[PDB]
RNA sequence: GUGAACAGCCUCUAGUUGAUAGAAUAAUGUAGAUAAGGGAAGUCGGCAAAAUAGAUCCGUAACUUCGGGAUAAGGAUUGGC
RNA sequence: CUCUUAAGGUAGCCAAAUGCCUCGUCAUCUAAUUAGUGACGCGCAUGAAUGGAUUAACGAGAUUCCCACUGUCCCUAUCUA
RNA sequence: GCAGUCAAGCGUUCAUAGCGACAUUGCUUUUUGAUUCUUCGAUGUCGGCUCUUCCUAUCAUACCGAAGCAGAAUUCGGUAAGCGUUGGAUUGUUCACCCACUAAUAGGGAACGUGAGCUGGGUUUAGACCGUCGUGAGACAGGUUAGUUUUACCCUACUGAUGAAUGUUACCGCAAUAGUAAUUGAACUUAGUACGAGAGGAACAGUUCAUUCGGAUAAUUGGUUUUUGCGGCUGUCUGAUCAGGCAUUGCCGCGAAGCUACCAUCCGCUGGAUUAUGGCUGAACGCCUCUAAGUCAGAAUCCAUGCUAGAACGCGGUGAUUUC
């Protein structure tokens, strides 16, 4: 089994937990929690979010 | 006048009446069919629901899309320290039913059991079994006579056993006492196995093994008094309706002139007893072992207990049954694992599982880490721990 | 699902009830696909029959070539916006809802499918799997 | 004070602090909220609810009793220093 | 040409808030429309200040559709007084 | 409305596979009449929504018999009401009609079930328009528009909740009686096989899923936020700061925990006996015959198993049983 990584934060995503978004251009995004994903959806900038 | 359109009714009339159970330990109303050609063992066991975690394993289901592929699965862990045998009960068949002939108790009873016989223990003088223990002190006889009285007569034999709840994280000091049927051979060998195990202790591994199908007997979590909508699953009424929409519109036809046993009504929901069957053992946990949450594939040394412990429970310091899926009743509740009533081949039933990985991350919120070790790696070093 | 299926389809959450309008992802010249029925569906009083990805719906075209509109045709859901969960345990979802025009067999009216497609839809309909770009 | 403003929101003076009270927090209510995906498929009917909203710039159709229609429609902007 | 009783429906309008038959027929809108709109008119029983036709603007009037919007619904869940 | 009997005739041949004229015997009371017994010091009047239960004259599904059954399809029939019987366009509608899915979209009852359950579109007061009628006031089963839907705290019933008393108290148990539950589909394979000239085109066994239903459950994902937990923003107030108050939770973002979702996951048992039916042996009747005696098999059925409650006037085993 394969630990993936949050496309926003950089947190380790174990099996199960988190969501997987597939953008219309087919680029894949993985989020470890509804927080990260929301930030992404808010169009926030992971370079400016301190805990990322 | 013949309802406009048909739909099946709401709720299963076989689970009536829906009331609060007559006790928090749910009853084992059936035991596996005895095959007396085998060694004498217990047909069930006592434990406490700790909580749940997840699991990753490869599926053996040839012909399925996911055959030879990795799946995740929910699992409940049952905290199941061993049990100690305090007694034996003979049961005799009668034209009016099964009847209890005698009961014989071990000479010394753990204070956890004695606690169960008392409503107010602290101020009681704890007269316990005190006069009953004289039956041993007299060399023999009165215990032996009844012990043989069981052999001479009883068709069924059961051991009274009780949980060691001090080993268990709960605050409750009152242990749980239960009858378990003895499914090995030969009522004599049964009662012999019984008294040889007086004051002795029996462990989960003696009863269940990996991949075994088992049934869970538990009192479902109580919700109290409930409206018809969520108790019976009725459709909600429209918004426009006077005097509330969470009701049932027509509770009865004009005739019969009584509202009927079969109609949905508000009242108690949950705290019902449930016998839930066909749950596969994904793990027989090992009390002393520190690999409790480990795997051949994932070799990191860790226990089954997550980070921050099992929420609202504690840590698993004893042997644990980790069974697939979910189980009736809630965390901390005494539960009864009972081995299956019927021989089930299925396919799903006979598959052997071996886990690749067990989730130890915290259930107190969304955990990013498995061991506190793994955390220090990712996190680095904080202002704390200077 | 539909008929002409290759293999099974495990259950996945239903995002596309009747009345839903999904994007048309093929080159047939259709833009809208407005779902009037779901082929595989069972029945319960007042339940809207709802399609997931890989299901074969029946639809009409509300935006597209006039030759293609004002009539009922099959369609297959390539992408769904509501999250479902695969047996491996990831919850995933697409950025829009999309479908492709098919025929009862599943042979597509389109010669190409623009945009991604979930493996579920592909594994179930080879003719879709043929015409499609990146999958999942 | 904020603001176009006797708006709404906060305040000085002045007047009040009066509307049986204690404990809980089931069901159903009355009133107030939020909902994944779909988006009127609900219903006699979009009933209810939701969406719109100030100001600046831009752009603004048919029709017309030439006065209108018009805030039509459609867009962009908006803090702080 | 006739006919009872003075005349014998003109300009217009129409399945119209007036049409029985009737869910009239044709076209349009819809996957499907006793709905809507445009037509047609021997119009049971439209029709000229008993006012006829038209009509910009106005309307807590009646009606249909579209976009937006939404717990109206799929299908229900949770929160506060 | 539903069904018998006779069998002229239909069905190439051929009464009866499937049908059926002339007649004739019936059942039914979800049709309409006929009647006027009940109710006029009042039984809320259409439809819908919701929910339960019953009927069977069976639409599907289980097991079958018949065919003008090669296969495939269909049709007739038996045991069957166990289980299910849907989603929309127009209409107030019941009804109707169409679109669509479906195993199938069967028909009915319960004061034409159900208004102190809703709703109030329709009908059926009082306002108003039109058409037709009338000198007029006004009328119409004609079209149209607007038009207050009250009360339960009693008894019973139902749902769930306590409980005196049967020495006391406590623990483990029994099980009378009652309730009961799972339904249905598809794919692969069998097999391009059987059968057929062909066109076509099955099934049992095996495998994977699914559907409606039901019971739980919260690891996960999602929902919810007075954790008013952290942050952010507006206005005003506290001289400034820091830290805060007020705007009926001021507003926004995230938000654990709990609750919760086919929007989440898990689980949903085993026998015995029968029905129709097909048979064994086998008389009546030296033959024949499933039947008379006897007996074999056999269904989504029955009785259990399993599951729920536990009789508060059903019961068993057991522990301890009082000193200011
Ligand atoms: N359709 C479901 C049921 O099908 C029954 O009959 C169906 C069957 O006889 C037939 O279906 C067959 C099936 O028997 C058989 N075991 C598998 C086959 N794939 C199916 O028929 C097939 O026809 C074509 C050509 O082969 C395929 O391409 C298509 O995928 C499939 N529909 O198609 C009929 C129509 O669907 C009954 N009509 C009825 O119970 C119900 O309609
Ligand atoms: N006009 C906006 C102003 O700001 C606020 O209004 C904003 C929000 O309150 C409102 O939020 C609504 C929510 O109330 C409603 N119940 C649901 C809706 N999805 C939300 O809105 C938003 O939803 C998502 C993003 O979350 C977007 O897809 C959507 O386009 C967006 N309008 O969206 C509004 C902007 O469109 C206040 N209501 C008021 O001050 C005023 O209306
Ligand atoms: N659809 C694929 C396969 O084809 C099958 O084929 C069946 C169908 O082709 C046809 O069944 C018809 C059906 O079309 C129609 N819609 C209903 C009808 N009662 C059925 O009839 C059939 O089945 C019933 C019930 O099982 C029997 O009682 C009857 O004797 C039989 N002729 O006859 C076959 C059964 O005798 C089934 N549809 C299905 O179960 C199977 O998987
Ligand atoms: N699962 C496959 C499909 O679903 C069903 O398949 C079921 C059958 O194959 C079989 O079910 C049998 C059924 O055949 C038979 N005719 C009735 C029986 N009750 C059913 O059995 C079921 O209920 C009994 C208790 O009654 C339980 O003991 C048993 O474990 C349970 N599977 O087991 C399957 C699951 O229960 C349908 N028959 C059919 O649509 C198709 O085979
Ligand atoms: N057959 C026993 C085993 O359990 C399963 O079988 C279960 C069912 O599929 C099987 O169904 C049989 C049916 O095949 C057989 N031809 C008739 C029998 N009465 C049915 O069984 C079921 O029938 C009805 C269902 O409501 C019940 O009354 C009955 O008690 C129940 N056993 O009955 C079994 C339960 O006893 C599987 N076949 C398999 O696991 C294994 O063979
Ligand atoms: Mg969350
Ligand atoms: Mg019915
Ligand atoms: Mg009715
Ligand atoms: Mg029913
Ligand atoms: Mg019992
Ligand atoms: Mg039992
Ligand atoms: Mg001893
Ligand atoms: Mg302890
Ligand atoms: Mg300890
Ligand atoms: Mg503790
Ligand atoms: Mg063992
Ligand atoms: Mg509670
Ligand atoms: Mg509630
Ligand atoms: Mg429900
Ligand atoms: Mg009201
Ligand atoms: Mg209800
Ligand atoms: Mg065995
Ligand atoms: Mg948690
Ligand atoms: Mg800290
Ligand atoms: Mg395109
Ligand atoms: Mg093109
Ligand atoms: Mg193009
Ligand atoms: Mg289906
Ligand atoms: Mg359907
Ligand atoms: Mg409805
Ligand atoms: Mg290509
Ligand atoms: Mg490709
Ligand atoms: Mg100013
Ligand atoms: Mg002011
Ligand atoms: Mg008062
Ligand atoms: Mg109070
Ligand atoms: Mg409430
Ligand atoms: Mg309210
Ligand atoms: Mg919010
Ligand atoms: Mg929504
Ligand atoms: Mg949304
Ligand atoms: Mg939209
Ligand atoms: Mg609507
Ligand atoms: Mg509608
Ligand atoms: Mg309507
Ligand atoms: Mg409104
Ligand atoms: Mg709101
Ligand atoms: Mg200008
Ligand atoms: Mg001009
Ligand atoms: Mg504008
Ligand atoms: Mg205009
Ligand atoms: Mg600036
Ligand atoms: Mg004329
Ligand atoms: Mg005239
Ligand atoms: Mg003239
Ligand atoms: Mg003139
Ligand atoms: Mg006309
Ligand atoms: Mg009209
Ligand atoms: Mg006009
Ligand atoms: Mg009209
Ligand atoms: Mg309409
Ligand atoms: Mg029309
Ligand atoms: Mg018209
Ligand atoms: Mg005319
Ligand atoms: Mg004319
Ligand atoms: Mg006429
Ligand atoms: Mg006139
Ligand atoms: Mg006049
Ligand atoms: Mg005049
Ligand atoms: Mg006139
Ligand atoms: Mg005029
Ligand atoms: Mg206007
Ligand atoms: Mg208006
Ligand atoms: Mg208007
Ligand atoms: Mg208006
Ligand atoms: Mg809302
Ligand atoms: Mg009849
Ligand atoms: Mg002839
Ligand atoms: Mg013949
Ligand atoms: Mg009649
Ligand atoms: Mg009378
Ligand atoms: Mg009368
Ligand atoms: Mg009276
Ligand atoms: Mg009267
Ligand atoms: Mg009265
Ligand atoms: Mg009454
Ligand atoms: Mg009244
Ligand atoms: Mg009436
Ligand atoms: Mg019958
Ligand atoms: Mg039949
Ligand atoms: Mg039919
Ligand atoms: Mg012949
Ligand atoms: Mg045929
Ligand atoms: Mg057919
Ligand atoms: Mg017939
Ligand atoms: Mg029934
Ligand atoms: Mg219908
Ligand atoms: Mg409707
Ligand atoms: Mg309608
Ligand atoms: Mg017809
Ligand atoms: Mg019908
Ligand atoms: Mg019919
Ligand atoms: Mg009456
Ligand atoms: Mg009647
Ligand atoms: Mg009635
Ligand atoms: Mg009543
Ligand atoms: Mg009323
Ligand atoms: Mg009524
Ligand atoms: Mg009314
Ligand atoms: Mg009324
Ligand atoms: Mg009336
Ligand atoms: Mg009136
Ligand atoms: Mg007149
Ligand atoms: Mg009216
Ligand atoms: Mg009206
Ligand atoms: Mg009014
Ligand atoms: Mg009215
Ligand atoms: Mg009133
Ligand atoms: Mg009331
Ligand atoms: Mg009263
Ligand atoms: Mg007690
Ligand atoms: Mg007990
Ligand atoms: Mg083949
Ligand atoms: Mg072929
Ligand atoms: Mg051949
Ligand atoms: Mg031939
Ligand atoms: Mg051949
Ligand atoms: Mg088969
Ligand atoms: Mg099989
Ligand atoms: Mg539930
Ligand atoms: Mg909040
Ligand atoms: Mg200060
Ligand atoms: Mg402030
Ligand atoms: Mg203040
Ligand atoms: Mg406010
Ligand atoms: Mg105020
Ligand atoms: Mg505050
Ligand atoms: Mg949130
Ligand atoms: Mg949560
Ligand atoms: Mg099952
Ligand atoms: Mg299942
Ligand atoms: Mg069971
Ligand atoms: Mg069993
Ligand atoms: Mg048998
Ligand atoms: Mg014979
Ligand atoms: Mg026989
Ligand atoms: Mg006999
Ligand atoms: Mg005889
Ligand atoms: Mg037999
Ligand atoms: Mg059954
Ligand atoms: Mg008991
Ligand atoms: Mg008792
Ligand atoms: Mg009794
Ligand atoms: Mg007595
Ligand atoms: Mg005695």
């Amino acid at each position: 089994m394969k630990v993936e990584i949050d496309s926003f934060s950089g947190a380790k995503i174990y099996p199960g937990r988190g969501t997987l978004f597939v953008r219309g251009d087919s680029k894949i995004f993985r989020f470890q929690n509804s927080k990260s994903a929301s930030l992404f959806k808010q169009r926030k900038n992971p370079r400016r979010i301190a805990w990322t | 006048s013949h309802r406009k359109y048909e739909a099946p009714r709401h709720g299963h009339l076989g689970f009536l009446p829906r009331k609060r159970a007559a006790s928090i330990r749910a009853r084992v109303k059936a035991f596996p069919k005895d095959d007396r050609s085998k060694p004498v063992a217990l047909t069930s066991f006592l434990g406490y629901k700790a909580g749940m975690t997840t699991i990753v394993r490869d599926l053996d289901r040839p012909g399925s899309k996911f055959h030879k592929r990795e799946v995740v699965e929910a699992v409940t862990v049952v905290d199941t320290p061993p049990v100690v045998v305090v007694g034996v009960v003979g049961y005799v068949e009668t034209p009016r039913g099964l009847r209890s002939l005698t009961t014989v108790w071990a000479e010394h009873l753990s204070d956890e059991v004695k606690r169960r016989f008392y409503k107010n223990w602290y101020k009681s003088k704890k007269k316990a079994f005190t006069k009953y223990s004289a039956k041993y002190a007299q060399d023999g006889a009165g215990i032996e006579r009844e012990l043989a009285r069981i052999k001479k007569y009883a068709s069924v034999v059961r051991v009274l056993v009780h949980t060691q709840i001090r080993k268990t994280p709960l605050a409750q000091k009152k242990a749980h006492l239960a009858e378990i049927q003895l499914n090995g051979g030969s009522i004599s060998e049964k009662v012999d196995w019984a008294r040889e195990h007086f004051e002795k202790t029996v462990a989960v591994d003696s009863v269940f093994e990996q991949n075994e199908m088992i049934d869970a007997i538990a009192v479902t979590k109580g919700h109290g008094f409930e409206g018809v909508t969520h108790r019976w699953g009725t459709k909600k009424l429209p918004r426009k309706t006077h005097r509330g929409l969470r009701k049932v519109a027509c509770i009865g036809a004009w005739h019969p002139a009584h509202v009927m046993w079969s109609v949905a009504r508000a009242g108690q929901r949950g705290y019902h007893s449930r016998t839930s069957i066909n749950h596969k053992i994904y793990r027989v946990g090992k009390g002393d072992d520190e690999a409790n949450g480990a795997t051949s594939f994932d070799r990191t040394k860790k226990t089954i207990t997550p980070m921050g412990g099992f929420v609202h429970y504690g840590e698993i310091k004893n042997d644990f049954i980790m069974v697939k899926g979910c189980i009736p009743g809630n965390r901390k509740r005494i539960v009864t694992l009972r081995k299956s009533l019927y021989t089930n081949t299925s396919r799903k039933a006979l598959e052997e599982v071996s886990l690749k990985w067990i989730d130890t991350a915290s259930k107190f919120g969304k955990g990013r880490f498995q061991t506190p070790a793994e955390k220090h790696a990712f996190m680095g070093t904080l202002k704390k721990d200077l | 699902s539909g008929n002409g299926a290759q293999g099974t389809k495990f259950r996945i959450s239903l995002g596309l009830p009747v009345g839903a309008i999904m994007n048309c992802a093929d080159n047939s010249g259709a833009r809208n696909l407005y779902i009037i029925a779901v082929k595989g569906s069972g029945s319960r009083l007042n339940r809207l029959p709802a399609a997931s990805l890989g299901d074969m719906v029946m639809a009409t075209v509300k935006k597209g070539k006039p030759e293609l509109r004002k009539k009922v045709m099959p369609a297959i859901v390539v992408r769904q916006a509501k999250s479902w969960r695969r047996r491996d345990g990831v919850f995933l979802y697409f950025e829009d809802n999309a479908g492709v025009i098919a025929n009862p067999k599943g042979e597509m009216k389109g010669s190409a499918i623009t945009g991604p497609v979930g493996k579920e839809c592909a594994d179930l309909w080879p003719r879709v799997a043929s015409n499609s770009g990146v999958v999942v």
